[PDB]
């Protein structure tokens, strides 16, 4: 089917949904695929599948989805977050890999790790959400990319994958021949993180007294809370509340007070 | 504390100056006295003002490297080790770094006079204990941040040709050791594929060198391509289709970041062997086993550029065989293909190709090739019996089966007289049957495995023995044993006549052969007891079905 | 200690209830249940099958020694009881009840009985012990009761003057919550019934203390009122509130710990989540479908994944387990196993001895099934073997663990199995046997999260967007039909 035009802005895209089987190379094909749409026409473009980049299909402009994507992430902005699309790109495809493989991990009747498999499967997608409402400010995104990154090693780890790179932004960036000695810190430190992670695992899988250590132990800014709902007692005076912090064991005070006016039937003045 | 200040130093001071009084100070300190800290030191000094390079890298890095050049074999630097290795990777990073002006002279120092020195270290360091991938990777990056200029300017300028010979000796030696039990956890793909690299790009620098120096045109000391083309190999022998395969976008992926390296390696492996000429008769015998590993790759593109190869070394051995004959090369050609493809690593489509090439190499050249052409008949019949068989081994587990194909491709090889092979099913057919549990014909398979064998004192030869046991071995205690085990089946089998003949037999061996009595007594007695049980044991009639096949 | 163990069981088979308590009373004072804790409830050994049958007796033991008198009604015309409650309610109700009323009259008791009963809710403050005539339990909630009161005192004076500050529906009714609670766990436990010999799963968690039963009704009434606290649940679904509480409280309890302060852990782990969690995680298959795209798509995914649940059944039966034969209770090997070759047209089944590797591949004692002949799958009760039950040989439940396939063309391969999500395994494996549509409700409840899985990873390009049931209107295509730049 002649008159093509070709542009590399239009070489990605995907489908709205089954198609129809009128013509030949126009089958009812599957609703969302990464099609190679090299060329462009009047009224149908060509098609060629992720699952055959020889497969042929002149598929039209119509049912096109919402996709003239390109390895660009700057075009058409359908990359709505560039640098990050990199992110959420390997994303889904460690995800489609995951699935793949514990599909076949059912007589690897392992439903233990299975389902942990099925739980991190459904943060993940959860996490790429609130990733796509990419509204949210700089910090947050980057504490949850350090722990997608964590996910994906861990992941990777029990499901005998290898190791991605690159710490920051990417998780690949580094295979640009940079430099084979960070290259080697890169691939140490999370090896490192590895091998904690499995520990820090075991440590989190029986009992959940030395997350408390460690959170508390990280920063040391603490208060009390005063979770006050009714006092049962009952006085006739204006009694009045004052908390305060003792050592049993240091003969000593260590904060001061607060003032609460409690009225005189076990209700506030 | 003291390089500490070295960056506001700079500031207001020259730099220079700066860097020559630091090295005034630390080349003073006594060498029996605090080395680690001192190498901290120098690391601290490294990472600053360093990146002020084109004033004192001229002026430390002489020094620096020969501190760590007197690190190198100390004797006692087991913890020195991992400081050491701080320097290499702290110095070699920042050379590494774009902003820091022309380092090529700089590293052709450090490769001078640390290149070997790190490689002997490492090739100390071959105990799995220590941090073996920080030496490692010094290595590597020392060998790919340098330039093809260096080795051609003086390391392959190095001293006297038997030197560096033996440098290549500890070169090759140890990259070999490396292909073999990777030091990284081969989880590290990433990092195991760019070693790969900078490790082919080393073997092809290498190969140019041997071209330059070691031709006929140096006739003299010409066995290193032993370990290169060993090297070459066992470098090939990983990172196959299957790999890739892991996700149709694995392979892609390889391809994209690298391409499909076996390609490039196997093409320097031909055009290194063709320029090799005259010579190859010395590399036959040898080297046709290594070449298959290669040959075999589930690849195209390669294998129809290597089949020739073959016939290359058969028809060089033509010109020796204006003196008889090829076979010096074909047996043991049929033998490692045997070995190889019973492994499990064959395809159809692989003697498919081979069909095409060997029969243009056939109607290429004269009646050596309608003897080569009768030959490929023998191969292409040998491919297609491994291929039936193996696709029928592992899956039906149909025991039937399984020793209908086996005896099969023992009667073919029979015919084709390959006695080796044979012995080698045999003895797969032996226990094909104890996985049976049948015993008569287990002992029939021995017995005509046994009568290969004769009664001379003189032990002929190894070739025939199973790589089981072996000690001097006169051919009759083989075939004694053979008959302990065979007699032993006939007695479990509950059949006798042949058991009582092969006692016959076997007594008259001892009495008139090695007069060793207490034997005669043992199996003669035994074999009375056999006469009994034929007596009183019943035997049942098994019943003969006739069973066509349509 | 088996034989030991079953020959106490037999003491206590066929003799006078009131000598049951007398020798209850024996074994308490030799305290049988620490002693056996020690010895034997430490065993890391082949811990019997009968050992498991022990375990789940010797609690019947303990269970209808408490039965036979629980059964019996306490008469809401006690005068002793009325006392007994008067003393129970003093040291519970001793902060809204004066310590005066121990001296004072009847009446400051009927006043008493209606205020801590409209802050208890009870219907009912002329004749209190109405609600003491339902039996399960009776008096063992009066028993629970007394116990917590002369143990638990803090966590106690804490619930009396706890439920002392809601006076609408919120408010939690102690006696309601006790008579309720009590006999739907005796229920559970079907504490008291008769001798099951396929009950091999027993209750280690209550082999650890005497009042076992009583103080785990008290620390799961705290359950209860955190519960009621979860859901903010009023007094009209009081019912509905607490069914289904107790329904999460199953779900603790088939957890299956064997230590008392582990379900501790467990009551405080029960979120409010668990209560909606995975019954509203069976649901997000229908919205999925609800909109067209993956509803009108999903329907040709199952033969894949059809396929892929009833192979994977086949592959577990591949190798298989061990079934127990039939009513071996004379010292006959019970775990008898049926292989399923790799050809699967032919079975390798026998009973020997207990093989903790599982089953043996041998040409087994009979070894066959025409796959193609045999058809028929008497689904439980339908087995002629076992039709006849009348309701005493066969009960409503060992069908769920028995049924058949034919053989032979006449006679039927009896089935057992140690639970029922293995009965649903090997029913749906000779299901699929046959090329016959599967049959188990596990297989209608792991297609979804399956199902669900491709078509989100399927989805995985049609994120933040939104498409109609209509499709958009298709333009044609002329008839240049050569490309430019052809394939490929």
């Amino acid at each position: 089917m002649a008159r093509w035009i070709p542009t590399k802005r239009q070489k990605y895209g995907v489908a709205i949904y089954n198609y129809n089987a009128s013509q030949d190379v126009e089958l009812s094909l599957q609703i969302g695929d990464t099609v190679h749409i090299l060329e462009m026409y009047e009224g149908w473009y060509r098609g060629y599948t992720l699952q055959n980049k020889s497969k042929k299909g002149i598929f039209p402009e119509t049912y096109i989805h919402l996709k003239e994507a390109t390895v660009e992430d700057l075009g058409q902005h359908e990359t709505v977050i560039p640098g990050e699309l990199p992110l959420v790109q390997e994303l889904t495809s460690t995800l489609r890999e995951w699935a793949v493989i514990w599909r076949k991990l059912y007589v690897n009747n392992k439903l233990t790790l299975f389902r942990q498999l099925q739980q991190m499967t459904y943060s993940l997608i959860e996490w790429r959400s609130q990733i796509l409402s990419g509204t949210l400010p700089k910090d947050e995104l980057a504490e949850l990319k350090k722990k997608v990154t964590a996910k994906i090693d861990h992941g990777n780890r029990m499901l005998g994958l290898d190791l991605v790179v690159r710490d920051d932004n990417g998780n690949i960036l580094d295979p640009d021949e940079t430099s084979t000695i960070a290259l080697f810190k890169a691939h140490e430190v999370a090896s490192k993180r590895i091998e904690e992670k499995i520990q820090e695992e075991k440590s989190i899988l029986q009992n959940l007294d030395l997350r408390g250590q460690s959170i508390f132990s990280t920063i040391h800014t603490y208060g009390l809370y005063v979770n006050f709902k009714n006092f049962v007692c009952n006085i006739g005076e204006d009694a009045e509340l004052f908390m305060a912090l003792y050592d049993p064991d240091q003969s000593t005070f260590i904060s001061e007070n607060y003032l609460i006016r409690w009225g005189s039937n076990g209700m506030p003045k | 504390y003291l390089p500490s200040i070295i960056n506001d130093v700079k500031l207001v001071f020259d730099p220079v100056e700066l860097s020559v009084l630091f090295c005034k100070f630390i080349q003073s300190i006594p060498d029996n006295q605090l080395v680690r800290q001192k190498l901290n030191c120098m690391t601290k000094i490294v990472e600053s003002t360093l990146f002020r390079q084109s004033e004192c890298r001229e002026v430390l890095l002489p020094l620096l490297t020969d501190q760590l050049s007197g690190q190198l074999d100390d004797n006692s630097n087991k913890p020195d080790h991992e400081a050491s290795s701080q320097l290499l990777s702290n110095i070699l990073e920042v050379l590494d770094r774009k902003d820091v002006g022309a380092t090529a002279v700089h590293i052709q120092l450090i490769m001078e006079r640390l290149l070997r020195r790190i490689n002997r270290t490492v090739i100390g360091m071959n105990r799995q204990s220590p941090h073996i991938g920080s030496f490692v990777a010094c290595m590597i990056a020392l060998l790919q941040q340098m330039d093809d200029s260096h080795y051609s300017h003086y390391i392959s300028t190095f001293k006297t040709r038997q030197d560096i010979i033996d440098f290549l000796m500890e070169t090759f030696i140890m990259f070999k050791d490396l292909i073999g039990k990777n030091v990284y956890a081969k989880d590290w793909m990433v990092m195991n594929m760019t070693q790969n690299r900078v490790f082919l790009r080393a073997i092809n620098q290498f190969a140019e060198v041997l071209t330059r120096f070691f031709m006929d045109q140096a006739s003299f000391e010409l066995q290193l391509w032993n370990n290169y083309f060993h090297l070459a190999v066992a470098f090939l022998t990983h990172e196959s289709l299957q790999l890739e395969t892991f996700s149709q976008a694995k392979r892609n992926k390889i391809v994209k970041k690298y391409g499909d390296m076996r390609k490039e390696i196997g093409f320097r492996i031909r055009d290194m062997w063709y320029n090799l000429g005259p010579h190859k008769i010395k590399f036959i015998p040898s080297m046709v086993g290594p070449i298959l590993e290669v040959t075999l790759t589930p690849e195209v593109e390669l294998r129809k550029a290597t089949i020739p190869i073959f016939f290359d070394m058969m028809q060089c051995e033509f010109n020796f065989s204006g003196n008889g004959n090829f076979h010096m090369f074909e047996n043991e050609l049929i033998t490692k293909l045997d070995q190889e493809v019973e492994g499990g690593r064959g395809d159809e489509q692989y003697k498919v190709l081979l069909e095409k090439l060997l029969l243009e190499h056939c109607r290429k050249h004269k009646y050596l090739s309608s003897s080569g052409e009768v030959f490929a008949l023998l191969v292409s019949s040998l491919l297609e019996n491994l291929l039936d068989y193996r696709t029928i081994i592992m899956q039906d587990e149909s025991k039937e089966n399984r020793m209908s194909c086996t005896v099969n491709v023992l009667n073919f090889y029979k015919e084709k007289k390959r006695e080796d092979i044979y012995i080698r099913y045999l003895y797969k057919l032996r226990d094909l049957h104890r996985d049976c549990e049948n015993y008569t014909e287990a002992a029939y398979t021995l017995l005509l495995h046994a009568e290969l064998l004769q009664w001379s004192d003189k032990p002929c030869v190894p070739h025939l023995l199973q790589r089981d046991s072996y000690y001097v071995y006169t051919q009759q205690e083989l075939k004694e044993k053979l008959y302990q085990e065979i007699i032993s089946y006939f007695d479990k089998g509950k059949m006798w006549e042949k058991a009582i003949k092969l006692s016959k037999e076997l007594a008259e061996t001892y009495e008139s052969k090695v007069f060793d009595y207490e034997g005669l007594g043992n199996l003669l007695k035994k074999r009375a007891s056999f006469y009994e049980n034929i007596i009183k044991a019943m035997r049942p009639q098994p019943e003969y079905f006739a069973v066509g096949y349509y | 200690q088996t034989y030991t163990i079953a020959v106490i069981n037999a003491l206590f088979l066929k003799a006078p209830d009131e000598r049951r308590q007398e020798m209850a009373n024996i074994l308490a004072q030799k305290q049988l249940r620490s002693i056996i804790l020690t010895h034997v409830i430490r065993a890391q050994r082949a811990i019997n099958n009968e050992m498991a049958h022990q375990l789940y007796v010797l609690q019947v033991l303990t269970f209808n020694l408490l039965e036979d008198r629980m059964m019996t009604k306490m008469d809401p015309q006690d005068q002793a009881q009325r006392d007994i409650i008067f003393e129970l309610r003093r040291i519970a109700f001793d902060a809204e009840s004066e310590p005066n009323n121990s001296s004072g009259s009847m009446e400051k008791r009927k006043s008493m009985y209606t205020r801590d009963y409209k802050k208890l809710g009870f219907i009912n403050h002329v004749n209190p012990a109405m609600d003491f005539t339902q039996t399960p339990p009776g008096m063992l909630a009066l028993d629970n009761m007394l116990y917590f009161a002369k143990h638990h005192q803090d966590a106690y004076i804490r619930i009396v003057l706890e439920n002392s500050s809601r006076e609408d529906k919120h408010e939690c009714p102690f006696g309601r919550s006790s008579i309720e609670l009590t006999k739907m766990l005796c229920e559970i436990l079907k504490v008291g019934e008769l001798p099951s010999e396929t009950c091999n799963d027993f209750h280690p968690m209550f082999f650890t203390h005497d009042r076992s039963f009583e103080e785990f009704f008290c620390i799961c009434i705290q359950l209860l009122n955190k519960t009621w606290k979860e859901m903010r649940a009023t007094s009209e679904d009081f019912n509905k509130v607490m069914q289904v509480v107790k329904e999460q409280v199953m779900r603790a309890l088939t957890t299956k710990p064997s230590s008392l302060d582990q379900f501790k852990s467990k009551l405080q782990n029960l979120s409010y989540t668990e209560i909606l969690k995975i019954r509203q995680s069976e649901r997000m298959n229908q919205e999925d479908f609800q909109s067209r795209p993956i509803l009108e798509l999903k329907e040709k995914i199952q033969p894949e994944i059809l396929e892929l649940i009833k192979q994977q059944r086949l592959n577990r039966l591949v190798e298989g387990t061990c079934f127990r034969k039939l009513n071996a209770r004379r010292r006959q090997d019970k775990f008898w196993y049926c292989r399923l070759s790799p050809n699967h047209k032919v079975l390798h089944y026998g009973d020997l001895e207990e093989s903790p590797q599982g089953e043996v591949p041998h040409d087994s004692l009979q070894d066959k099934l025409p796959v193609a002949d045999i058809k028929a799958v008497v689904t439980g009760k339908d087995c002629p073997h076992m039709k006849e039950k009348g309701a005493l040989k066969q009960n409503k439940e060992v069908l769920e663990l028995a049924f058949s396939i034919l053989y032979d063309s006449n006679c039927q391969l009896n089935f057992i199995a140690p639970d029922k999500h293995e009965y649903c395994i090997w029913t749906d494996g000779l299901n699929a046997l046959l090329g016959k549509d599967m049959m188990s409700d596990l297989t209608r409840n792991d297609l979804d999260t399956l199902l669900s899985m491709e078509i989100k990873l399927r989805l995985l390009d049609l994120e933040n967007i939104q498409i109609p049931d209509a499709p958009p209107p298709i333009p044609k295509e002329p008839s240049n039909y050569d490309f430019v730049y052809d394939c490929n």
